[PDB]
């Protein structure tokens, strides 16, 4: 077992006092942060905006980087 | 020393039944549960619950541990067997005490010598209890199975030693069928109990089982307190229960009584139980049983008899001298109905489903023993009875009317259930006896009852806490927030 | 720290925790590994592997048991660091000649301070 | 029964005291806190603690049944008080009593019997105390209080029935002035104590407070384990506290030892408690008050007479007979000296802030016991004292020393404290002793020391939840992310 718990450091509450506690944290608990259906869209990138001398490292190192990152 | 918090572990209509009865009485309560019953009428009933886990029963009930885990958690001074499950197993009578805990239950040696049924009647033997007579000891071998029907005459019963609840039994007619029986009973009980103890004696045509409640004390006294007839069955199971014994002459409750006293003082015995019998047509009595869990049939003599039977169950295992020590006289008549799950449109086929109506009979002369509730969930997993009816009068007419009046306002929905099959049963009459013999024996519904009935058409989480670094499991439903 | 009933508990919440279904736990892709010891790999050998023989902790060498040249043998006492003023003798790991001892008695040393190499 | 769990029913500096006495004892401790109190030393030095809520003692520490369903929701089997608040409680006593906890502490009307100020002189009558010849009971009218004057002398003394703090005290030292000031100290008695009831005492010009610490049975013993000094006083308040009694002789000291203990005896008292003693400028030995607790200054009762009185105290709530029966003799010298919030440099007000800094002394001789550390922050509501500095040797002149030391080790920032007065008193010969005298009094601070000294230069949340029959508010930090 390697999970981070809980802990109660100080304290030694009664199991209905653990159920009050448990009842209140869990439902304070962060929903669903990080959503699962965050899908790529690049439609109008700022990355694409912006004027590239012909010549411009940053078509590699931002650009192309930018595009093809995954 | 003393009953101060009982804990019940077993499922449904006799948990309910005895956190009743300990309601009543006072004492704290503690339930326990599987999956499907995180929130039954019992947990719900009860003052504690804990969770057993477990989908099905099999994956928990049976764990000795995972019960007397949750009866020293719960401070459960006192456990009680109930009806099935551990309730007469030695182990958990010997776990029980080694944990020092009140086992409400007869003592180790007094269920050892019950749980087989073959200790029954290898005392009833000695007892001059009236006997099947067959052999008291099984016969060896299967060479001795064709030679003692050839000797004392075919049809003859072929049973295993632990085959209770009318499942690990076995008959035939006629002489070359008996060794391919024998075999059958041999393997399948092998493949159910592990042990094969199997044995055989002359088979009775028309019997009908009888039975007796004894009660009995630490300080000595001992109750005959009443009598049950169990005579309407459908495949071999017991179903209605009839209560005083009806269509039995003083002549057969001379003994039915006097062998019972005998028995259980050659049994030793202390706490309560049954003495039960087959009576034939002809009144000619014959054994099945001496009986030590608190029988399911209990509300037709909780109710005839001015007893509680758990309540004094609670004083015997304080060891008090009984309150109770005449022979009573019990009133009337009372009929009882077990309010299966299956489907009587459907040659009584289980039925699963959806509780999403229950409505259960009130009013006088009809109690119910209800252990499920409306929008619960039934299947086999578990128990195969939604609830009890019962049924009282001051005679069969009275309790009869009573009965089929209760059959047809009691109406269950979302599941087929048998109610309606014991409404046709209420109805059919080779049940309503002359008034001094009656008509229905042994098979009689599946050979002569007239059938009508129509065919019907997130998960929890688990969190871990701790507390100064000791480890404490918490449940949650899925979502909270 | 956290009030039940006003009892007073400490509560200590992990930052990847997720109760009642939530989510942000481990957000960009994190691995959790158990951590490796800040010392060298320690099977078989240390420094070891090589030739010199470094401090293994702060001290004073108070004394030096071999001389320039000297060949030596896996166990032999090479210094005695004083730390603490505890004693504790650093040891040759390998068989060989004492090339470039480095330390004189009372010098100050350090962790990992070359001593000399057995070569 | 016997104590297994104490609730301290108060805060900072004598909570600590009694949570460590009680872990001594091997008793479960809980502690309470008020909301500025909350990360209060003692909060986390106790083996349970509670909020009371609210922010004013009036709020907190005083409300009965706050403490008493403390009590019961943490099974404390007694309840200690501290000085101060429901410590003097009667009713308070009687509230516990009939909750059925152990009440550390005397029986509710062996309290009031010395609560009211007029029973008390009744009982220092029947109890044989050395009083002063004077004796009203409360005075009818300021032409009563001129005849008082006129027949037992000025200067002369109206002091309230009721009350405590130097509050109810007025001296006059004429006759013409008097009937104004009858009307006013009724005035005060009645908005202090709505009673306006005060008697009449000849003043003793410039007097010694000296005071007998006693230890007494439910059993009948008593034990007169100390005597102190107390003289050194602002505002008639204690601020440095010295044992054993400087400069009395063993007839006296006698006296006030067999004084002591009759009072007691007659009174019926049981527990920790002290009497209250005074010698005039001209060496008149006479009683003044009995106080029903554990005083504040045990400590050098302890240091001197080497006994752990708040253990006693546990001893005597469970009822068992003292082991002391041959009085303790002072084995060295001791000084304590409080330590406040409050600038000697400009009068003693409060003068609250942050404790940014808080170096104790230690080593040798030297022990602290304290309600703040490195960090904490103080307020007008509380007592503004911060630490008591308990310093100790064999004589007289080597605690001096000791004292002259620690005192220059003590490092307090961030707020103003008496220390730079501590550290100018025990340099001055004045307080030092010329051999079997020594020049202070209860006035001396305020009449005759030179006082040179240079001044110095959000809301958490909270839900209501209700589990099975538990009503459980649940109030936690305002911002918690998790
Ligand atoms: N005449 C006096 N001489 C010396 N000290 C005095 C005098 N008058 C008041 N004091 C000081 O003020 C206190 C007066 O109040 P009192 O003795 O009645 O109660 P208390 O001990 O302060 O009570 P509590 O702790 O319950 O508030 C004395 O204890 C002493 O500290
Ligand atoms: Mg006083």
């Amino acid at each position: 077992d390697h999970e981070a718990h809980i802990k109660v450091l100080r304290g030694e509450p009664t199991p209905e006092e653990m159920a009050a506690l448990m009842a209140v944290l869990a439902s304070a608990g962060g929903g669903p942060a990080e959503p699962v259906k965050k899908e790529r869209n690049m439609w109008g990138h700022p990355v694409d905006k912006l004027r590239y001398s012909v010549f411009s490292w940053q078509r590699v190192t931002l650009l192309e980087r930018t595009h093809m990152r995954r | 020393s003393k009953i101060s918090k009982v804990l019940v572990a077993n499922r449904g209509e006799i948990a309910v039944r005895v956190i009743r009865a300990a309601k009543d009485a006072g004492l704290a309560s503690v339930a326990v549960y599987a999956e499907p019953d995180a929130d039954a009428p019992h947990v719900r009933l009860a003052d504690e619950a804990f969770a057993l886990g477990g989908q099905t029963s099999a994956e928990s009930y049976l764990v000795f541990e995972k019960i007397l885990d949750a009866a020293e958690k719960s401070g459960a001074n006192a456990i009680h067997p109930g009806y099935g499950f551990l309730s007469e197993n030695a182990d958990f009578a010997q776990a029980v005490i080694d944990a020092g805990l009140i086992w409400i239950g007869p003592s180790p040696q007094s269920i050892r010598d019950l749980g087989d049924k073959v200790t029954a009647r290898h005392i009833a033997a000695r007892a001059k209890a009236p006997l099947v007579p067959g052999t008291p000891d099984p016969v060896k071998d299967a060479d001795e199975v064709v030679a003692f029907a050839k000797e004392h005459g075919v049809p003859v019963a072929i049973k295993a030693a632990f085959g209770g609840g009318g499942r690990g039994m076995k008959v035939a007619r006629t002489l070359e069928e008996i060794p391919e029986l024998f075999e059958s009973a041999t393997r399948e009980a092998i493949a159910a109990f592990g042990r094969g103890e199997c044995f055989v004696e002359r088979y009775l045509d028309k019997p009908r089982h009888v039975e007796a409640q004894v009660i009995a004390d630490q300080h000595g006294n001992v109750v005959v307190a009443g009598t049950r007839d169990c005579s309407l069955q459908r495949r071999f199971q017991k179903l209605v229960e009839e209560a005083p014994a009806p269509f039995l002459t003083d002549a057969q409750r001379k003994e039915i009584h006097e062998s019972a006293k005998r028995i259980c003082k050659e049994a030793g015995y202390y706490g309560a139980g049954t003495v039960e019998y087959l009576v034939g047509q002809d009144g000619l009595i014959s054994f099945l049983e001496v009986n030590t869990r608190l029988q399911v049939e209990h509300p037709v003599t909780e109710e005839t008899s001015g007893i509680d039977l758990v309540r004094q169950q609670f004083k015997i295992a304080n060891g008090e001298p009984l309150d109770i020590t005449e022979d009573p006289t019990p009133r009337g008549h009372s009929f009882e109905f077990r309010i299966n799950g299956e489907d009587a449109g459907r040659g009584f086929l289980p039925a699963p489903g959806p509780v999403t109506k229950f409505v259960a009979p009130t009013g006088p002369g009809v109690r119910m023993d209800s252990g499920v509730e409306t929008g619960s969930v039934i299947g086999g997993q578990f128990d195969s009875m939604l609830a009890k009816l019962i049924v009282t009068g001051a005679t069969r007419e009275e309790a009869l009317e009573r009965s089929r009046r209760a059959l047809a306002e009691f109406t269950v929905e979302g599941l087929a259930t048998v109610i309606p099959f014991h409404r046709a049963v209420v109805s059919d009459p080779a049940f309503i006896g002359d008034g001094e013999k009656f008509d229905v024996h042994t098979r009689w519904i599946e050979t002569e009852w007239n059938n009508t009935v129509e065919p019907f058409t997130v998960p929890r989480q688990t969190v871990v806490v701790e507390v100064g670094g000791r480890r404490l499991e918490v449940s949650l439903p899925g979502d909270l927030a | 720290v956290v009030e039940v009933g006003g009892r007073r508990l400490e509560v200590s919440l992990p930052g990847d925790l997720a109760i009642g279904g939530g989510g942000g736990a481990a957000a960009p892709g994190v691995v959790r590994k158990k951590p490796k010891p800040r010392k060298r790999g320690g099977g078989g050998a240390k420094a070891a592997s090589g030739d010199a023989v470094t401090a293994p902790m702060q001290g004073t060498v108070v004394k030096v048991a071999v001389e320039e040249g000297q060949e030596v043998s896996a166990g032999d006492l090479v210094v005695v660091l004083e730390a603490m003023k505890m004693e504790n003798p650093v040891t040759a790991h390998k068989d060989g000649t004492i090339t470039g001892l480095a330390v004189e008695a009372g010098a100050a040393i350090t962790q990992g301070t070359v001593i000399a190499e057995i070569k």
